[PDB]
RNA sequence: UGAUAUUGAAAUUCGGCUUUCUAACCCGCACCACUUAUCGUGGUGGGAGACAGUGUCAGGCGGGCAGUUUGA
RNA sequence: UCCUAAGGUAGCGAAAUUCCUUGUCGGGUAAGUUCCGACCCGCACGAAAGGCGUAACGAUUUGGGCACUGUCUCAACGAGA
RNA sequence: UGAGUAGCGAAAGACGGGUGAGAAUCCCGUCCACCGAUUGACUAAGGUUUCCAGAGGAAGGCUCGUCCGCUCUGGGUUAGUCGGGUCCUAAGCUGAGGCCGACAGGCGUAGGCGAUGGAUAACAGGUUGAUAUUCCUGUACCACCUAUAAUCGUAUCGAUGGGGGGACGCAGUAGGAUAGGCGAAGCGUGCGAUUGGAUUGCACGUCUAAGCAGUAAGGCUGCGGUAGCUGAGCUGUGAUGGGGAGAAGACCUUCGAGUCGUUGAUUUCACACUGCCGAGAAAAGCCUCUAGAUAGAAAAUAGGUGCCCGUACCGCAAACCGACACAGGUAGUCAAGAUGAGAAUUCUAAGGUGAGCGAGCGAACUCUCGUUAAGGAACUCGGCAAAAUGACCCCGUAACUUCGGGAGAAGGGGUGCUCUUUAGGGUUAACGCCCAGAAGAGCCGCAGUGAAUAGGCCCAAGCGACUGUUUAUCAAAAACACAGGUCUCUGCUAAACCGUAAGGUGAUGUAUAGGGGCUGACGCCUGCCCAGU
RNA sequence: CUACCCUUGGUCAGGUUGAAGUUCAGGUAACACUGAAUGGAGGACCGAACCGACUUACGUUGAAAAGUGAGCGGAUGAACU
């Protein structure tokens, strides 16, 4: 499911693209769209705070349902569509009363039925259930941290978590990065794994294909002047020259840990990523 | 070639106009200096 | 990174680091009213909790930034 | 036989790097301090401030040919400002 | 002083009349010359009376001047419909309370302001020295008022709200029409300069909106969601028993003039249909829904009312920006004939223009162009400059390749004119008009893409893969960027960043994610040391 | 004016090359793999407008405080406005 072009021109030589064979509707929902102007990484003061941002193709924002709020009502998958705002696809479900919403498209899901309720919904891809009703050993995605705020973890293309043994008020979970921590049992989660697993196997091919995505060139700090970067400039090509590589603002950027010294989450983390 | 000054009626009044000098304390101190000196034109 | 003020309980314990409980304090958490706007205020739940945040004092790191010296 | 935390591997090499130096030996010229192919005595090449190769691309640097010509041997005449 | 020296700002002018004190320079006329994807015709920004007429020559105009974008005097801009306000909204800018700050003041909610976009009712002629969709003539339309007649009401008007609609990217080919072109005797001129002509040679061949008809192609089938529908270029009557009209009988006068078949055809009229991945504002007008309000003449009659601002002139230029009457710069629209793929090239049309110093002579020298005997890079740091190659058709073409390329490789042959001919075609009752080929036989010159316009090529090395980017004004490169690779930090009030307060970017994202360092397609590889920092 | 960005508009005569996919007919236990058409992808090709500034000549009390003549590069996009 990965189209590979022919070397007819340079740049397009080793370029690859997706297949989009899983899409069934190339037109969004007119009632669930909103404008989304570009910021270009500039602050409310009008100044640039984040570099390498600007340009890109015009986009519209789709409203997603990260909370899954309803009482045992059964929905049906209407179609799978393309979303330019995230790495994964989205599915349009219709409920038995007429309400239409958007949800992240799990892996290997077709037009069927979905339910969102605790203690009654079954353990099958699509249903959202609290961590209390999830047995140890399941793969979940779109996990929440605060009751009623919305899922925020494992929301990328081909992402998911694994429910380890429960311990009283909290449940142990293993995130994609490899970390292990505890989350309240009252937090919701969805069964399955986010689809579109062949998204990271793409080859952009040329520099122009990344320009209309919203990324600007990145100048190396070693080719700058002394008053512009700690790496400054000498006569010809020069080595680092310092005991440790610096950042554009004068801080070590190799193996220096930037996590804050004291926080509430420290008690809920068992072992960091490895 | 293209010269530095390109006239524009609207942009000239929005940047150096009378109403924009009164919107700021520093701008008001400009009209107080021109009044104290006897200028015939205060703004624009 | 420590001392002290904001800052109160109970027990373990060869003028005390630690399990422990709600009542201060905190919540870009939820539902309501002002109000057919959730910026803000208030009330009820949930989470956390004498920690964090904040003031004063002290020690360390600190060409990121500043003022200067570098003889005949 | 001394010393060191270890004493440069593959590849490449008078090179955008070789001071001695126009190194030496083979090509191209009637005549080549440049150019191409080889020899390692590498002052002072060397593996991601990467090493060695590479089709297609270049108003890039370099050497040799065909065609052409007032660039030249060596100048002459005509038109306009 | 230099010195009566430099210069007088790209270019074709000549003669005959007129005016006047004074004419190479002003006015009129006839020839000639230049532009013509234009130096022509319309319009935004900007300028602000430079616009018209009569009267003037001190100064300004690089000479002159009787003339002027200069001086004096008096004049010139007319809108219910065209462009903006009593309509909407993007970015952004301001915001009652509110949050945060030594003072000032910094953020921000509801709400407002803000086009370069959305909505929205007039067209064709005529007229002045100076205005024209505005004035005038002839025919229309929109909103709002007043009175009087059709259904003999248990109809009507609806939100401040709800749901539809408005509503949107790029590329590609085909098709239906219509503008503007071209050729034929449908009408008016007129037929003779110098040798023979008389199916001779010129010029014309039009007409709005609105309102009624039916109309290529397009999409779509039994209040919102759940389980003979809508839009549509063009055509044709009439409007028009008018208007315009090349010319005619008469040397702002009155008056009966022709409007036809055929060809070729858009870059104009549809994001329509199709495909693709980078996945393509908003709001109001508009049509519905019931809350409620509890009472008419929007298909129709006859009369009334409709405000504010801009409107002159220049606008690739002597009026705009440049100190100048300055080889420079300045958005958009209309786009003729012959040649041709063409908006290229040469000559012309409509319509403009002859440049604000001249007259002589024909030295040196400098600048811009054209030829040159016999040699052909002997020149020079270096083939710098110049020369040569150049379009179309037809044969044919190597080593290397990442199999796409290299390649227009390299090379070679055809090209005008007349005639004699034969089962390609498009459009049509025939006929005719248009487009397009293969043969054979002849003629002329030194030369037939006879002028203008249009790649020199080849054998070997260094660097960077490639398109791209950079020192406005001495460096365009081997420098920067790039796709790819690798290390490292960050579990979400994330790290990082601005303010280092509030509030924000990151991101309406969540490790297939975001920030930072070093390398720089692709192929084969990337060894040893951790004493020091 | 210049550098980057935000919202909303406009512009690029003409010609050439022929990717994926699709279709019919031979293939084949099924695929594979072939052909002839259709099809119109590309920081693709030639070349005006437009945007740039590589070489050279002239001009340097210049027409111009950075221009002019003749050649030159890109020209459906990391394009110009």
């Amino acid at each position: 499911a990965i189209k590979k072009y022919k070397p007819i021109t340079n740049g397009r030589r080793n370029m690859t693209s997706l297949d989009f064979a899983e899409i069934t509707k190339t037109t969004p929902e007119k009632s669930l769209l909103k404008p989304l102007p570009k910021k270009a990484g500039r602050n409310n003061q009008g100044k640039l705070t984040v570099r390498h941002h600007g340009g890109g193709h015009k986009r519209q924002y789709r409203v997603i349902d990260f909370k899954r709020n309803k009482d045992g009502i059964n929905a049906k998958v209407d179609s799978i569509q393309y979303d330019p705002n995230r790495s994964a696809n989205i599915a349009l479900v219709v409920y038995a009363d007429g309400e239409k919403r958007y949800i992240i498209a799990p892996k290997g899901l077709e037009v069927g039925q979905i339910v969102e309720s605790g203690a009654e919904a079954d353990i099958k891809v699509g249903n959202a259930l609290p961590l209390q009703n999830i047995p140890v050993g399941t793969v979940v995605h779109n996990i929440e941290l605060k009751p009623g705020k919305g899922g925020q973890i494992a929301r990328s293309a081909g992402a998911s978590a694994q429910v380890l043994g429960k311990e009283g008020k909290y449940v142990l979970i293993r995130l994609r990065s490899g970390e292990v921590r505890m989350i309240l049992s009252t937090c919701r989660a969805t069964i399955g794994q986010v689809g579109n697993l062949q998204h990271e196997l793409v080859n952009v091919g040329k520099a122009g294909r990344s320009r209309w995505k919203g990324i600007r060139p990145t100048v190396r700090g070693s080719v700058m002047n002394p008053n512009d970067h700690p790496h400054g400039g000498g006569e010809g090509r020069a080595p680092i020259g310092r005991p440790s590589p610096m950042s554009p603002w004068g801080k070590p950027t190799l193996g220096k840990k930037t996590r804050r010294g004291k926080k509430s989450s420290d008690k809920l983390i068992v072992r960091g990523r490895k | 070639v293209k010269r530095t000054y390109q006239p524009n009626k609207r942009k000239h009044s929005k940047v150096h106009g009378f109403r924009k000098r009164m919107s700021t304390k520093n701008g008001r101190k400009v009209l107080a200096r021109r009044r104290r000196k006897g200028r015939k034109v205060l703004s624009a």
